[PDB]
């Protein structure tokens, strides 16, 4: 009879093999944990993620306004493999009616880095920034356009540059933020990155993490100090200075300025 | 006051039991105004506050919380993020949601907590037990519950959970 | 690249057959990280049990001031396995020189409840209150006093109330906690629970929680609304209404109470 | 003062970094004498105040919190945990144990740290590298710190952790 923070279990306890035979259980719980299993422990086994691809088409599990739960993790999960057998469903997961497998599947080809979804990525900027609206009672916009910019900057699409920079100024602080981060991906001009910069010195603590990561990603050397500073927690800011890092790379000054500040923040 | 919503989401992230329990029922006051920003503002990587936003779901009861809901008591690594999802899952206002959503939410709750009611940690089956008891209002699914109920009460070795199925079962 | 509050793995990925082997490793730190693995993973195995036990013997790893790394951890997790063949090598961990030795083996013998530790227990409060110092330098008394009280009350040993009685007046809060404790388990006297209430309303919430668990393990009743009001987080208050559940155990008015108090903690 | 250490690390489970960093501060500046509590007063059911503690142990950087840096090191779950009790074991002021615990001491510090330059996440690989650096001003320890240095800028998958390793050669 104890209390433990990190408990031993969460759930049924699974192997590689049995979260994937669960994945086609009569048990659809249970095919749910087995899909967020898969990509929690990284299973990059050709099997699971055949197994998955094929949950991207589960009709058994429905919720809420016709959503779609186990394609939601299962998108989710392929995201994390790094396997690009996986874009075409991914693909095909962006005309899904429900909005949680569009957003699934963005991240998850923004994860994936590959350039075949730009058209499907583009086609969800329709209508440009009038038409990204909140349906009444519906707690997210009408597409993720969060995820479809960001996926967009990280696979190169600069076509989609003069459609991608009007949501600099959406309403949505969410929404500028990836932009800026598109933004400076396919452009690489500084003024993209300083706005990043400036959202870490906001009130908002989600916001701040959102861009470490976003730093990151681009690798923006100038954002350093700021990142190192920043209100956030070490692990924000140590992702955010090794994509910096990584952008720098035997060893120059700049390289070593970014691991001095890595140092620090153990 | 609206504006003041995700400052107050905000202090669940400052580990005061206090002022946090002091913001959560500011939240729940509100009501179904605050629960899109309760639904998008939780915070993933802070145990003790995301324990609050669930709660506080929970305490609203608006039925568009389901599926954060049903995240939380399937994969959350978090006792106290979990117990607090077990129960809020019973107990949803399942009307506010348009036909048949108002049929089918509450059966997916039933579907998520007999998962967990198979879990190691005591206290979520116990968890598990009072989210299912309040889905007593619900015809269809009175028989998996009784049933499910009669198989834990010959199973479970814990003491505290077998009376609180004793409990549930009056 | 990304960040995880309970991550996937903090360690070598180990099975119990594989945790049992590496506690004859050449690699010291792979036998440590296995005994705590088998402890924290619960893994009660007959032959996890005899490899522990044998690890209390370690001489490969020692430490700082004749520390024996190993039988800490073997001992610590051999109170989490419940298999009383532990008991007689936990009784000669209690005479090791190594203070944190005899501090895991008396916190595995109180979790073991067997009454055949108590001589050996017995003897550890040689001196009584007066001998109960502090060694210059060291973070520690010179034995393991906590533990030893909570253990003599756990395993019944009434004997020893005089013996123990005196402790309620020791300097140190956690030693007059564990006294009241064990004071309440060999007597039954109420105001030795109540002590233990006062406590919960202190400044201190190490001590909080101390007391939240001692008042779960003796299973007293008046103390569950204090209990529910407590300063401390859910998990532990928890567990100490379970413990007076437990204690009034079909349905008597009083068990309803504690379950109400509990059902208002999720 | 002195009367104040408990309330200071007390400070640590309040989660603003902001009043940590300074009551670990105020905690670092006492030195020596706020060891035991240190060692004595960990939160264990709150990772980021547990944090703290390690940090500012590693600071004082009192060889009598070896034991607590390993396990830390070794066994939390916590990265952040993990990663300043892995800067931590490279820098203790050994020479303040009695002898020849002063030689023993670096030794188990950096069989943690090779031990712990296996894990999966980066950044715990990061850190033990940073903690076998701190071990360079032992002669004896030497060898086996080139070595697997070398073994892990070779194997290593991270383009980060081989420039720490390169670095670290320098």
């Amino acid at each position: 009879p104890s209390v433990e923070e990190f408990p031993a279990e969460n759930g049924p306890q699974l192997t590689p093999e049995l979260a994937i035979a669960n994945l086609q259980s009569s048990d659809l719980s249970l095919r749910y944990y087995a899909a967020w299993w898969l990509g929690k422990y990284r299973v990059k086994e050709s099997a699971a993620v055949d197994a998955l691809i094929a949950a991207l088409e589960d009709e058994a599990d429905r919720t809420e306004l016709g959503g779609y739960p186990l394609r939601r993790n299962a998108a989710r999960a392929l995201g994390k493999l790094g396997n690009r057998k996986a874009v075409p469903g991914l693909i095909n997961c962006l005309e899904c009616p429900d909005f949680y497998v569009r957003e699934a599947a963005a991240q998850s080809l923004e994860m994936l880095k590959d350039k075949t979804a730009a058209p499907a990525l583009i086609k969800l900027l329709d209508g440009g920034v009038a038409q990204a609206v909140q349906v009444t009672g519906r707690p997210h916009l009408v597409q993720p356009y969060e995820a479809v910019l960001e996926a967009l900057g990280a696979i190169g699409a600069t076509d989609a540059i003069p459609l991608i920079q009007p949501f600099l100024e959406h309403p949505v602080s969410r929404v500028q933020c990836a932009a800026a981060r598109a933004m400076y991906q396919l452009t690489q001009e500084p003024v993209y990155g300083e706005l990043l910069v400036k959202v870490l010195a906001g009130n908002d603590l989600n916001l701040r993490r959102v861009a470490l990561g976003d730093l990151g990603a681009i690798g923006y050397l100038a954002a350093a100090e700021a990142i190192a500073n920043a209100k956030a927690e070490n692990s924000f800011k140590l992702i955010a200075l090794k994509g910096l890092l990584e952008h720098q790379m035997s060893i120059s000054d700049q390289a070593i300025r970014v691991m001095n500040l890595m140092d620090s923040l153990l | 006051d609206v504006a003041a919503i995700p400052t107050l989401i905000a202090v669940f992230g400052y580990n005061n039991p206090t002022a946090a329990a002091i913001a959560s029922t500011a939240l729940v006051q509100l009501g179904e105004v605050a629960v899109p920003q309760l639904l998008t503002q939780i915070d993933d990587y802070n145990y003790g506050a995301r324990a609050y936003s669930i709660r506080t779901l929970a305490a609203i009861a608006d039925p568009r919380a389901l599926d954060v809901l049903i995240d939380a008591a399937a994969t959350d690594f978090a006792p106290s993020v979990r117990r607090a999802a077990a129960k809020g899952l019973g107990n949803l206002h399942w009307h506010k949601l348009e036909f048949p959503d108002n049929q089918t939410a509450p059966k997916k709750a039933l579907e998520t907590l007999l998962f967990i009611s198979q879990d190691a940690e005591w206290s979520i089956r116990y968890a598990a037990i009072v989210g299912l008891q309040g889905l007593v209002n619900i015809p269809d699914l009175q028989q998996p519950i009784h049933t499910r109920l009669k198989e834990m009460l010959a199973s479970d070795a814990e003491k505290a959970v077998r009376a609180r199925i004793l409990l549930a079962q009056s």
